[PDB]
């Protein structure tokens, strides 16, 4: 009848028009009423510790510090050599560095061998 | 535009190419031209320091115009003659320039119709 | 002012026109400068009188540090330190030296261009030749010499280039 | 200054006449107490349009599930004083 | 971030965060002070060809239009001094070609 | 304590200007450099009393 | 001492004395703003004078006052161009933020 | 923003936002207000022609293609209120929410001025602590065994107690706090 | 100068405002008019635009295609 | 430098014709008109885009703080889509605004003639890309368009916004503000250009129907 | 010199003689006096250096590291006494002998005229700040971001101690001005290769280059808020003060040695500038900005030319204090809140105003606003590597771009937005922690009045 809008990785699908919301089953059902269900213990646990006046400081928060851990001191413990891990490593750490030295180096070559037939004009180049 | 249409779409081997001209000899339509002559020196010029755009054979009424400016500073409003001249012999140069165009164009379309038509008599 | 000597930094001898009024109207730019002189230049005139007449009452020199030539390194034994160490000293302050002349070129063309106005192109390419000679001795003296420089790469710089041009100037000779 | 500083009994005016106004809703039998489903008859989209209206009357967005407790003129005149910090 | 719903009782309504619920692995990415993923009126991958044809086409008519300039039907400007010669960087000492103009 | 405000704001700070541009700027060289004033055909210098011949009898196209 | 170029120095010298005053009790009361519209009005209308220099005779002027540091051949000096684009654009940019200012005062009231 | 939510929406609430949705994105077409009421007229009528459908699949198949169709024919730059969560006043007020505890680190010197305030601040603190061991007790004594299920709150019912979680509630900065 | 609310009926004005919006949108067209009134050829031209084509071959001197 | 001028301005003007945000439009106007100054710089002529620069300053700020006083009356709303009938509500706001409006689509005489029309009328008496010149044309139309749509949506028509009306601007501040820009705004283009030496070579023998191009589109 | 070095020894046994509540006041006014005392070396030649004996010589590079460290020493004992107050007598004592200890090394190593001695000096100084970083560290990490400091250092100093024996028996001397004026070029050879290897890698671990910085996060971030700002400010300087007395000798083999060090430099530049984007801890954040800016430093270093040189020497004195007052800046947060993760106390100006501004003030210098001495070394290495080649504009802008951004989103990160609702335990700031900050800023901005006295030899 319209046509269609189709998403993208930074252009998500709006939720009205997602086909698995239309067709539901009383699964789903249940599993929505399990969501809620944690969300508000969570939510409970954090509105007792938040109104209590005998309370001075900050509630730590578990999910914080997993997310600073994981990202930061849980990387190398599992990490394994793999054809994919090694392939993209040698690239993005080898490719750059002789990728940018033969560009000055041959630049530079270049430079040099315009002063040796002493045609560069040079002049007023005091500062260097 | 009826030049660039003319250029662009028509035949352009008889349109004059503003970057390279003149192409023809300034002496070779007319028996004699007479040089044109410039009015301000160069001392003159370089003394009011008008601009390297400004001194072309037109700078004797600017330096008059700037003068009679200079002169009656706060009435802002009464260097209307002066201006009123230096437009007008801007604008004779402009017209020169455009007799100098289309004497190019129609030089240039008359010799190669001519050199067209030479070439057909010394075929038949 | 007579605070520095004008030979060293010449000017035009400053032309300037006289006013030639044409209107009826009062000028502005003139009751200005009479209320700007009666209301600043006067008071600033006398404390500055005030001062110099304070300054007069104590009067004292200082002097200019005058230095003697010593050999150059071209006089220098390959391990005679003391030597190489006052000519090495000498060469830096000619180094000085030669920069402030530059320096002094510079400020030359600088106040060319702007004074010049409009006609800066023609009217001082005297200075731009002076510049470019200047700077061109600076550049051969001392130029790619880098950190570290010392007068012993001067010299091997010198020899360097002696040694081209005699052989640029021998094989002229047999063209 | 500012606008001034809205009171209860102005917004309770402000109700009460933009819902007077409404064709399906008697002036007469409308009170301050009356419920739209119940003591006025009427269904979700009137109740919708109303609240739509007191948006626009008000110039502030109602939440939709803000939105559909509300079922009589108080209760709307409490969210707004609530919303606002209405006092006195 | 900017997905979730503006409406709810974020316990951090600034990052719309609640306490205790699992934290993304690229949060700080999506901060909604950075890389946005909501759903856009116009789809991703149409409004990259129409931007990019935009962009294309624009380029190419400046270009079609540097190769086909416009221009006034007039001869070139004239300056008395041979093209001011001087005036352009000196050079007194040469004896430059003279350059004449002719009345017309 | 009417007109307070511009002696403390505009007559301290030009006093103040003043003073040191004219007696320690200026006494450096190059350090104030205006660009040179225009003279046309008819002027006086104001020094050497000069006065600048007029313009080559224009051709009058009236 | 041909006052262009005092005057164009103490345009922009005199209206850095507000940011001077801000840690005083005049930054502390609600008279800050109408100091700060003042100190724009004035700096225009003393601004205005080397404007009618300018389109008098021309008058252009460098003031390279205080040497900041020299290299081995550059020197790096504190210097000001009193071009026609400066006097030109100074009163011009003073008469836009003194009206500005003003609009402001009324704009910006409850903040 | 003040009701809890619910585990899922219902087929009518969705119905109803949708409704809501595309009256204000035709109003945002529809500039003028005797065009918008004749289009929203013209909608009310769309929307109640199948009001009456007791199959819940061809109403959920009706709906999914109203939300294709507003999706399609929406406003690119819809009308938005200047405090919502898309307006240009948005969040502009938030730069001026101070909390109220920091009052307590005031320097005796800033307390001496308002005298009576920080009476009133000292009742209230006051209240608090002795109504949050009852409030404490009460939603222990209230929750299911397996934890709640929603985010209700109950509210007070004994002779002189405060509904449980109140003090954060109460105690908003403000909406337009300085 | 003190106005209050109208809730749904037309803003107070003050005699000030409209005296000086229609003072100053006067000002403006008495201007327009004035200054086209003195300098009409700052709009309409000044200078007549010549046509090439009534240029006759004498004074733009190319020879009758006989040479 | 003309060629990013012109794809800035034709850019920005083809853009701010949707736009229902004042302020939004107004940036947009900004941006066209930075544009068109890149073009005159592109074609030679620096002090023409100077003149222009100064031109442009007065109308612009008039202009916003313009749409400031409107946001300002109406609650802090700025789209115009509830921007009702303000032509009568705010006279002198009205006055300014079609004032500095009349300004900037190059009305003869104002304050924007002295620039734009000048800078209009170099472009098509130049050596320049042609692509460049007809995006110029375009643009300098879509800004006559798109002051349309401010005007129109804005001061005309009925009553769009909330019934509690606090409509008023009888503030000395305000007034003086936007009376202050006014009397620049129709008068400093013809003082300043009357008032600086010449810099440029006028353009004086031109078409009759190329002189008035800019004239032609803006009224199109 | 000796009248600089025997006081600090002399502030030993003061601080070991003093009461138990008075070591805190003595130790900082007598430091400040020391500072005050060693200002006095900055009045500099210009021809030759203050050759004050046999033993110690003072450059025109060295003391504005003299200045730097004297006035650091005050900042340190200031900061370090909020953390330390429920710390005993005996081991507060301890720690002040340790800072004291490290000034002193500091000193004797800026001005030593022999390289062995410098190398003595320069590696005795790992003893104070390991000691200091595994003892008084707060979190475990701490032990093994010692060993990373450690021999990570070690590896690359063992090599140069070699290599400056070895020259001791080949030019007879190691006496800095006999190597200078006695200097002979090195040849193109394998063994001439890893001499300059051997002289080079001790002073590249110690910036530190890229692919050798691994150890720096660990030691900034476990290590105590004295600690971190002795090893951003100072410690750092040794390599590029090492690597500039070395280099006399090392031409021409520089001149085609310096590839693989200026690809390693710029390329990892550009790479801690993207990592600084995305980090969830606020104190990595400053370590990898002082990797990005030692790069920029080796490039200078590396390049040779009196501009770079200039350069260098002012951007390493300026990033010291930026990096010392970003610092103490964080841990004034981490006090409060007991917690380096950025996105944890948000909102602060609305709770800390002038903590705030002092935010403001370091970030914009740590981005290298003009006319600060930052800008001013970053400009000076900019304009010597365009000279050198002009594709680095690319490298070098894109930078100064990536810069910016992470700097201006710590402070979006830290200061705006809305506050964290359960926090209530901000204190409001004390005076300690503005001085702190005011006495940070404050020597840069009047170095930015007179910046010719950090512009090195060179000038
Ligand atoms: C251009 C200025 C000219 C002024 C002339 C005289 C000024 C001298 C100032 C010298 C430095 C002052 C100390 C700065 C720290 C302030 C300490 C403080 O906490 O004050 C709170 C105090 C009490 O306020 P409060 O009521 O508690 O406020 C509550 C909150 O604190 C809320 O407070 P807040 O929100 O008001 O925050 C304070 C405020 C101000 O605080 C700051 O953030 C600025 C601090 C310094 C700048 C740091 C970044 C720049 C890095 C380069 C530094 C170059 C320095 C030059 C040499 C300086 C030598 C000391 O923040 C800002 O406004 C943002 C600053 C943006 C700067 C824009 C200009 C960038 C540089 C442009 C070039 C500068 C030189 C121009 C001339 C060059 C040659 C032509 O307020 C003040 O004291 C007034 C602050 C005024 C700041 C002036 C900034 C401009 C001057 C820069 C240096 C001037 C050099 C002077 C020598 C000649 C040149
Ligand atoms: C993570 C970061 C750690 C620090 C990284 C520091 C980088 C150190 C690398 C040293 C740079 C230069 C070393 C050698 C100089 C020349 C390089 C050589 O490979 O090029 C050719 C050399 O030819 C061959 O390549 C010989 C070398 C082959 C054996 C070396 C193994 C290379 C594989 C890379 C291993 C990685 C080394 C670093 C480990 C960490 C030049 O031809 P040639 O003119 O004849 O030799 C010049 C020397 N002469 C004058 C004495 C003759
Ligand atoms: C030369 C080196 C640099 C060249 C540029 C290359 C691309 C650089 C890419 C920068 C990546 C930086 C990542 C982190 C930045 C901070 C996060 C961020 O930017 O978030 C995006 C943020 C949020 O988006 P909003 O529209 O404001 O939405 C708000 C309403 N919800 O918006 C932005 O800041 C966008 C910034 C990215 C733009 C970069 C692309 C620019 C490319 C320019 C190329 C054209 C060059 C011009 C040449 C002219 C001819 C001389
Ligand atoms: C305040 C009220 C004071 C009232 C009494 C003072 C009245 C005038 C007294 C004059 C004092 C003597 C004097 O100024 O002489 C000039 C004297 C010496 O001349 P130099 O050029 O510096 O010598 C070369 C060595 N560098 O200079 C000075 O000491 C005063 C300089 C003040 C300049 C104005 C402010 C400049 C600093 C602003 C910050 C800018 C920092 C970096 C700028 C970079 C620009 C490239
Ligand atoms: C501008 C571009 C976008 C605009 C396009 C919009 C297009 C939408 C028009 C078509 C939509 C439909 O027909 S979809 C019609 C949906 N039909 C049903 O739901 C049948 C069962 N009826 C009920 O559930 C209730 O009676 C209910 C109707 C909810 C009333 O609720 P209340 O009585 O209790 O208030």
């Amino acid at each position: 009848s319209f046509p269609k809008y189709k998403p993208s990785r930074l252009a998500t699908l709006p939720a009205t028009l997602d086909p698995a919301e239309y067709d539901i089953s009383p699964e789903t059902r249940k599993a929505q009423a399990e969501r809620l269900a944690i969300r508000s213990r969570l939510k409970r646990e954090y509105l007792l510790q938040y109104n209590d006046p005998n309370r001075l400081g900050v509630i730590e928060d578990p999910a914080l510090i997993r997310w600073t851990y994981a990202r930061s001191a849980n990387i190398y413990p599992n990490f394994r050599p793999t054809p994919k891990t090694s392939l993209l490593g040698a690239l993005f750490g080898i490719g750059p560095l002789f990728f940018w030295y033969y560009v000055f180096k041959t630049d530079r070559d270049k430079k040099e061998k315009l002063i040796q037939e002493g045609k560069l004009d040079q002049t007023f180049n005091i500062s260097y | 535009g009826a030049h660039l249409a003319r250029r662009y779409l028509g035949d352009a081997s008889k349109e004059p190419d503003p970057l390279r001209m003149p192409t023809f000899p300034p002496d070779y339509g007319f028996p004699e031209r007479k040089e044109r002559e410039m009015v301000a020196t160069q001392q003159e010029m370089n003394d009011a320091q008008l601009m390297l755009q400004q001194r072309d054979y037109c700078a004797h009424y600017l330096i008059q115009l700037l003068k009679c400016k200079r002169d009656s500073f706060p009435n802002f409003l009464a260097c209307k003659h002066e201006q009123h001249d230096w437009d007008y012999c801007e604008h004779l140069d402009y017209v020169k320039r455009m007799k100098e165009f289309e004497r190019e164009r129609r030089l240039l379309q008359r010799k190669k119709r001519r050199e067209q038509r030479e070439a057909e008599m010394a075929r038949g | 002012p007579d605070s520095w000597d004008k030979d060293v930094y010449p000017e035009p001898p400053r032309r300037t026109p006289a006013p030639a009024p044409q209107t009826s109207l009062p000028n502005p730019v003139t009751y200005l400068t009479k209320i700007f002189d009666l209301l600043v230049d006067r008071p600033v005139t006398l404390a500055r009188e005030f001062i110099e007449q304070q300054h007069a009452k104590n009067r004292y020199y200082y002097y200019h540090r005058e230095f003697r030539r010593v050999p150059d390194i071209t006089e220098c034994e390959e391990k005679d330190i003391l030597c190489m160490f006052e000519a090495e000293m000498q060469w830096r302050r000619d180094y000085k030296v030669d920069q402030e002349i530059v320096n002094i070129i510079q400020e030359r063309l600088k106040a060319c261009q702007q004074r010049e106005g409009e006609s800066y192109r023609q009217n001082c390419a005297k200075e731009l030749e002076q510049f470019t000679q200047v700077s061109k001795a600076f550049q051969d003296r001392y130029s790619d010499l880098g950190a570290h420089y010392s007068a012993r790469k001067c010299l091997a710089k010198q020899k360097q280039r002696m040694l081209a041009e005699r052989k640029a100037a021998k094989e002229a000779a047999a063209a | 200054s500012d606008a001034p500083p809205l009171t209860l009994e102005a917004i309770k005016d402000r109700v009460l006449y933009v819902l007077k106004l409404y064709d399906k809703i008697d002036p007469e039998k409308l009170s301050v107490n009356s419920h739209f489903m119940k003591d006025l008859g009427l269904d979700s989209l009137d109740q919708v349009e109303i609240i739509m209206a007191m948006e626009d009357e008000f110039g502030f967005e109602i939440p939709d599930i803000d939105a559909e407790k509300l079922m009589c003129p108080q209760e709307i005149v409490d969210y707004i004083a609530d919303k606002k910090d209405v006092y006195e | 971030q900017q997905e979730r719903d503006p409406w709810y009782d974020w316990d951090h309504p600034d990052l719309r965060l609640n306490w205790g619920e699992p934290i993304h692995w690229d949060l700080d990415m999506y901060i909604r002070n950075r890389v946005d993923t909501s759903p856009t009126p116009v789809s991703w991958n149409t409004m990259c060809k129409h931007l990019f044809g935009f962009v294309a086409f624009m380029l190419f008519m400046f270009w079609v239009g540097e190769i086909y300039p416009s221009y006034q039907p007039v001869g070139p400007k004239q300056y008395p001094y041979n093209d001011l010669y001087l005036e352009r960087g000196g050079d007194p000492t040469k004896e430059p070609e003279p350059v004449v103009h002719y009345e017309i | 304590r009417h007109s307070i405000f511009a002696v403390t704001h505009v007559l301290i700070p030009v006093w103040i200007i003043h003073y040191y541009l004219k007696y320690h700027v200026t006494a450096k060289p190059y350090t104030v450099v205006e660009r040179k004033p225009r003279i046309f055909p008819g002027d006086t210098i104001l020094e050497t009393g000069e006065v600048i011949p007029l313009m080559k009898e224009f051709p009058d196209q009236h | 001492m041909n006052p262009f170029a005092s005057l164009t120095l103490t345009t922009l010298t005199i209206l850095t004395i507000p940011i001077m005053m801000s840690n005083s009790n005049i930054y502390k009361t609600n008279l800050y703003p109408n100091y700060v519209k003042t100190t724009v009005s004035y700096a225009f209308t003393l601004s205005l004078v080397p404007l009618l220099m300018f389109m008098h005779t021309g008058q252009e002027m460098i003031i390279s006052n205080w040497h900041w540091m020299t290299l081995q051949t550059v020197e790096l000096s504190l210097s000001f161009k009193m071009d026609y684009f400066s006097v030109m654009f100074i009163p011009v940019a003073l008469f836009v933020t003194w009206s500005i200012m003003e609009f402001s005062m009324w704009y910006m009231h409850s903040d | 923003a003040f009701s809890a939510p619910a585990a899922y929406l219902t087929h009518q609430q969705k119905v109803l936002r949708l409704y809501k949705r595309a009256l204000r994105h035709l109003e945002s077409w529809c500039v003028h207000r005797d065009k918008y009421r004749y289009f929203a007229c013209l909608m009310r009528a769309r929307f109640d022609e199948h009001k009456n459908e007791k199959d819940m699949v061809k109403a959920t198949q009706l709906l999914r293609q109203a939300e294709e169709e507003f999706w399609y024919g929406q406003h690119p730059q819809p009308y938005i209120f200047p405090e919502s969560p898309g307006g240009t006043s948005y969040e502009r007020y938030e730069c001026y929410k101070v909390p109220e505890w920091c009052l307590d680190d005031w320097h005796p010197s800033e307390k001496a001025m308002y005298p009576d305030y920080f009476a009133k601040r000292e009742q209230w603190k006051r209240l608090r602590r002795e109504s949050w061991e009852r409030e404490v007790k009460q939603l222990q004594e209230e929750t299911p065994p397996g934890g709640p299920r929603t985010e209700a709150l109950p509210p007070a019912r004994k002779e002189g107690d405060l509904p449980p979680l109140w003090w954060h509630i109460v105690t908003r900065p403000r909406e337009r706090p300085m | 100068v003190h106005i209050e609310p109208r809730y749904r009926q037309f803003p107070q004005l003050t005699r000030s405002q409209l005296i000086q919006a229609e003072f100053f949108s006067a000002t403006m067209w008495f201007w327009i008019l004035w200054r086209f009134w003195h300098d009409s050829d700052a709009v309409l031209g000044h200078f007549p635009y010549p046509d090439p084509s009534q240029w006759t071959d004498e004074e733009l001197g190319i020879l009758p295609d006989d040479e | 430098t003309l060629c990013l001028g012109a794809i800035t301005t034709l850019f920005t003007a083809l853009c701010a014709i949707t736009q229902n945000d004042i302020k939004k439009i107004v940036a947009f106007s900004t941006s066209s008109q930075l544009g068109l100054m890149m073009v005159t710089i592109g074609i030679n002529q620096p002090h023409l885009a100077f003149l222009h620069i100064c031109m442009h300053a007065f109308f612009k700020a008039m202009l916003f703080m313009c749409s400031g006083s409107i946001i300002h009356s109406l609650n802090d709303e700025q789209d115009i889509r509830k921007m009702g009938g303000l032509y009568k509500a705010m006279p002198f706001t009205t006055t300014a605004l079609i004032i500095g409006s009349l300004a900037l689509t190059g009305m003869p005489y104002l304050t924007g003639f002295y620039s734009k029309d000048l800078i209009i009328e170099a472009v098509n008496m130049s050596y320049t890309n042609a692509w460049a010149l007809l995006m110029t044309l375009i643009a300098t139309s879509l800004t006559a368009a798109y002051s349309t749509r401010i005007i129109f949506f804005a001061f005309l028509g009925k009553p769009r916004f909330p019934p509690l009306v606090l409509i008023n601007e009888n503030n000395p501040l305000l007034i003086n503000s936007i009376k202050r820009l006014l009397i620049g705004s129709i008068f400093a283009g013809f003082i300043i250009s009357n008032n600086i030496p010449p810099m440029t070579v006028p353009n004086t023998t031109m078409p009759l129907y190329m002189k008035m191009t800019a004239l032609i589109v803006t009224i199109m | 010199m000796l009248k600089i070095i025997i006081p600090t020894t002399m502030l030993l046994p003061m601080t070991w003689m003093s009461k138990h509540n008075m070591i805190w006041i003595n130790a900082t006014v007598h430091s400040l006096l020391i500072s005050l005392i060693s200002l006095s070396l900055l009045n500099q030649l210009g021809e030759n250096s203050l050759n004050f004996s046999l033993t110690f010589f003072s450059d025109s590079l060295s003391a504005p590291l003299l200045v730097l460290t004297t006035w650091l020493l005050p900042l340190m004992l200031m900061a370090s006494q909020s953390h330390l107050s429920k710390e005993t007598t005996t081991r507060k004592k301890l720690y002040i002998t340790m800072l004291i200890l490290l000034q002193l090394f500091l000193i004797m190593t800026f001005t030593a005229t022999e390289l062995i001695l410098f190398y003595i000096l320069f590696e005795a100084t790992l003893v104070p700040t390991l000691i200091i970083i595994t003892r008084w560290g707060n979190q475990t990490e701490r032990l093994n971001a010692g060993l990373y400091f450690l021999f990570y250092t070690l590896a690359g100093s063992l090599p140069l101690l070699v290599a400056l024996v070895y020259i001791q028996n080949t030019t007879g001397s190691l006496n800095f001005l006999i190597i200078h004026y006695w200097s002979h070029p090195l040849s193109n050879s394998w063994s001439n290769i890893f001499m300059w290897l051997a002289c080079i890698m001790a002073f590249m671990v110690k910036m530190p280059l890229y692919g050798l910085h691994l150890w720096l996060p660990k030691a900034h971030v476990e290590a105590p808020i004295a600690g971190s700002m002795v090893l951003a400010a100072v410690l750092l300087k040794l390599g590029g003060y090492g690597m500039m007395r070395i280099t006399t000798i090392l031409n021409p083999l520089t001149n085609y040695m310096a590839y693989p060090f200026l690809m390693l430099s710029m390329w990892g530049m550009i790479m801690t500038s993207s990592i600084c984007l995305r980090q969830t801890d606020l104190k990595s954040l400053i370590a990898y900005s002082s990797v990005s800016h030692m790069a920029l430093v080796i490039v200078a270093i590396m390049i040779q030319t009196p501009w770079s040189f200039m350069g260098a020497t002012a951007l390493m004195i300026a990033h010291g204090l930026t990096s010392s007052m970003l610092f103490c800046l964080a841990n004034t947060n981490y006090e409060r809140v007991h917690s380096r993760t950025m996105i944890l106390a948000r909102g602060l100006q609305t709770l800390l105003p002038l903590m705030a501004t002092w935010w403001l003030v370091a970030s914009l210098t740590n981005l290298a606003l003009p006319p600060s001495i930052n800008l001013i070394g970053e400009l000076f290495i900019i304009t010597a590597s365009f000279s050198w080649s002009n594709i680095t504009i690319i490298l070098m802008g894109m930078n100064m771009m990536i810069t910016a951004l992470y700097s201006l989103y710590m402070l979006i990160t830290t200061q705006r937005g809305k506050y964290t609702h359960h926090i209530n335990n901000i204190k409001p700031s004390f005076t300690r922690e503005n001085a702190l900050m005011a006495l940070h800023i404050l020597p840069l901005l009047l170095l930015t009045l007179n910046p010719k006295m950090i512009l090195g030899p060179l000038y």
